[PDB]
């Protein structure tokens, strides 16, 4: 198992993947949302996708 | 069907047929002046109102 352990191969690589998103379902323990308005903001995009119009 | 539609992202227009709307707010104010002025004066004057007897052949 050494030349594993030791090198890699070429092509053979992780690439690095980010993404945003929102986290539901806290026990009161969010955000307050009045202090970051991208949530509240998201909030709305992600209902008005849904069919809801805020 | 109409494809992959996100659900945080804000509702851009990303393909052909989408619609965006403009606020147009144009206020252009350009200005420019300018000005030149020169002058001059002279006067000059001699009068030997009594001439000394000495000095009448000058």
């Amino acid at each position: 198992e050494r030349i594993r352990d030791l090198t890699s191969v070429q092509g053979v690589r992780e690439n690095s993947l980010i993404g945003y998103g929102l986290v539901v379902g806290l026990d009161g323990t969010g955000d307050q949302t009045t202090q970051t308005p991208f949530t509240t903001q998201t909030l709305n995009n992600m209902l008005s996708q849904l069919g809801i119009t805020v | 069907n109409y494809g992959y539609q996100p659900l945080f992202e804000d509702r851009r227009p990303r393909n052909i047929g989408d619609t965006l709307t403009i606020v147009l707010q144009e206020n252009v104010s350009a200005s420019k002046s300018s000005s030149a002025n020169a002058s001059r004066d002279g006067k000059t004057s001699f009068g030997f109102d009594t001439v000394p007897r000495y000095l009448q052949g000058l």
